[PDB]
RNA sequence: CGCCUCCUAAAAGGUAACGGAGGCGCCCAAAGGUCCCCUCAGGCGGGACGGAAAUCCGCCGGAGAGCGCAAGGGUAGAAGG
RNA sequence: GGCGACACACGUGCUACAAUGCCCACUACAAAGCGAUGCCACCCGGCAACGGGGAGCUAAUCGCAAAAAGGUGGGCCCAGUUCGGAUUGGGGUCUGCAACCCGACCCCAUGAAGCCGGAAUCGCUAGUAAUCGCGGAUCAGCCAUGCCGCGGUGAAUACG
């Protein structure tokens, strides 16, 4: 390349808030994040994450049926 | 904050009670 | 030469999986990850070079390489930009350093995109190639919100030997784009 | 609102014609002059006319409107437009 | 600290500094101080990195907040919306809705004083 | 009213009219010498702030780009960058 | 269905623009009125509105009813910032046959404009100005920040 002016590649770990050790070689030795390619929920099987919604329950306000037969 | 519904003056200048003033002694 | 996870990833999962999908009957029949491509644009600079200075050094804190400036080729009369005025920063990467950097993104950057809702599938040019945009340099772990001025965004242009737009799919799929379905 | 103590639609004039519409078929365009009938889910696929002061207007319902009443689909006022 | 997606609180007491997240206010950041175990009155520059992680994994979990609240909201407008629904039209005309005087000043939900000519 | 470019100009040169159309009376120490390197304009798709074109990515494009300035000749196997 | 419509304009009021300030926990100090189709002590359930029981009261003996500012302690560190709440979504309480175009409340989260207001203009000469809360009328409920009374702390100035 060229040299003294472009930076140097040092070893990298990349430390995630589920503890995942990620293994590169980078521009700072060592990495503080908080996600991975584990803990973000559009990778992983999606799991209802928070929803259990299929709507708001249009359908299933009912609440007990409760009127005249 | 006499009109802000989570204050306690608020709930004392409308005269409602709740979580930002109950009446207990 | 160096172990980098992506590049052995890619031979050893997604090179023999295009290989089944496919049918293909030559090696180098394969699509090929080469010449990934960073402008990173700042029309913002027409009145400033200082702040391509910084936007330099955090390029090439990111990818290991310092990126070079563009001239303007044509002037315009609703944009300053008279013959020179350097408003664009370029950078391509090869040889290790399109895998460090892919790392970076798949692993940490695409996640810290607010709610990530996915890729766009859809922007596909013909000829095996893929672009996209980023928003904000704070995805990417190596920038640290203290160092930082203003609200400088990317542009990546990833490159592939593909000679369609299917055989790039099942490729950056398979090594780890997060496309919506 | 209506507490949620007691029930809702207590208009038992719009109930019979519906439930006997449902049981029937043949989804036939009814004339009711009831706002304050909330939309049981079972109106569903039926054309009803609400009388909003002067004209009836035709709804056409489909799934999602359930807790809203007729007359929060029925406009009373019509503006157009400043100038 | 890197708490709320990206969106962070840092400097001097959490106590109030999660109230800037949208979607966590006082009384919610109260109950999830409650629960998770710490401090109100200590502050941000000065706490275990565990309080965080545990912090974390309880409020981006058991809420619904970060960049699918807002998307929430609008899918709930865009739900009035299209339909003839009366206040999603009151949504649609830049109206306000909850029963409200618009022959004087409604200016908070209609915007700047549009001042016109005004006749006779 | 002097000079330059095309036509009138009848395929060498030349050729008039108060004939048809345009300019020139400057500039460049880099817009010169040499050496080395690079090839345009557009069109089709793709891409944060980018819209018909601020910058980039892939394909086609023998010269329609450019060559300071009017026009002509010429030119990418360079005189262009 | 409308008197609540709204691109605007005017008058009268409420809440603020903060640190002589805000929030939280505890602790005091009144006056004037109201109520057996009602006022509800006190328990249980709910973070809460409130609900289920049920004592008392024809009421200077019962209840409304905590009065607030005040006082003690702690937190906020002066930044559109737990000042300020507009506005918006979801979930609930009471009334009324019915609360969507038209209600009042409770909870969550959004949390705006406003960091002292141009020409001008208003009230006040002693408990008066200012500030703070309470009760009545109507009223099934209530848009009550309106009106009428009640009391707590308590200025400044008036050469002419
Ligand atoms: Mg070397
Ligand atoms: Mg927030
Ligand atoms: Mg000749
Ligand atoms: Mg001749
Ligand atoms: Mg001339
Ligand atoms: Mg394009
Ligand atoms: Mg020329
Ligand atoms: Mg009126
Ligand atoms: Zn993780």
């Amino acid at each position: 390349m060229k040299e003294g002016i472009h930076p140097k590649l040092v070893p990298a770990r990349i430390i995630c808030g589920c503890g995942n050790v990620i293994e590169t070689y980078s521009t700072k030795p060592e990495i503080y994040v908080e996600v991975c390619s584990k803990c973000h929920p559009f990778y992983t099987g999606q799991q209802r994450f928070v929803d259990t919604e299929g709507r708001v329950e249009r359908f299933q306000r009912r609440y007990g049926d409760s009127y005249r037969k | 904050g006499k009109g802000d519904r989570r204050t306690r003056r608020g709930k004392i200048w409308r005269g409602t009670y709740g979580k930002y003033r109950p009446r207990k002694k | 030469p160096l172990d980098v996870a992506l590049k052995r990833k890619y031979y050893e999962e997604v090179r023999p999986e295009l290989i089944r999908r496919f049918g293909y009957q030559n090696v180098w029949e394969v699509p090929r990850l080469e010449k990934v491509v960073i402008n990173q644009g700042l029309g913002e600079a027409k009145e400033d070079a200082r702040i391509l200075e910084k936007a330099a050094q955090e390029l090439a804190l990111i990818t290991g390489q310092k990126p070079a400036v563009t001239r303007a080729k044509k002037s315009i009369s609703n944009f300053k930009l008279r013959k020179g005025m350097p408003i664009g920063l370029r950078v391509t990467l090869r040889r290790d350093r399109m895998w460090i950097f892919l790392e970076k993104l798949l692993n940490v950057a695409l996640p810290r995109i607010r709610d990530f809702r996915g890729l766009n599938p859809n922007s596909f040019d013909g000829r095996g190639n893929y672009n996209l945009g980023l928003r904000e340099q704070l995805i990417f772990p190596e920038i640290t919100y203290d160092m930082v001025d203003a609200l400088r965004g990317m542009d990546i242009a990833v490159v592939t030997t593909a000679e369609t737009d299917e055989e790039a799919r099942a490729l950056l799929e398979l090594l780890g784009f997060p496309f919506r379905k | 609102p209506r507490s949620l103590k007691k029930g809702v639609f207590v208009d038992d004039h719009l109930l019979e014609k519906v439930l006997e519409l449902n049981a029937k078929g043949e989804k036939r365009l009814i004339k009711t002059w009831s706002r304050r009938s909330t939309i049981v889910p079972e109106m569903v696929g039926h054309t009803i006319a609400v009388y909003n002061g002067k004209q009836h207007v035709p709804v056409y319902i489909t799934e999602n409107m359930v807790g809203h009443k007729l007359g929060e689909f029925a406009p009373t006022r019509t503006y157009r437009g400043h100038g | 600290a890197r708490i709320a997606g990206v969106e962070i609180p840092r400097n001097k007491r959490v106590d109030v500094a999660l109230t800037y997240i949208y979607g966590i206010g006082k009384a919610r950041a109260k109950e999830a101080l409650e629960k998770t175990g710490i401090n109100p009155a200590t502050r941000v520059k000065d706490l275990t990195e565990a309080e965080v992680v545990r912090l974390r994994e309880y409020v981006e979990n058991t809420w619904k907040l970060e960049g699918e609240l807002r998307a929430e909201v609008a899918a709930n407008i865009k739900r009035l919306m299209d339909i003839g629904c009366y206040r999603g039209l009151r949504h649609r005309r830049g109206l306000p809705v909850r029963g409200q005087r618009t022959r004087t000043n409604a200016r908070t939900r209609k915007g700047p004083r549009k001042t016109v000519a005004g006749k006779k």
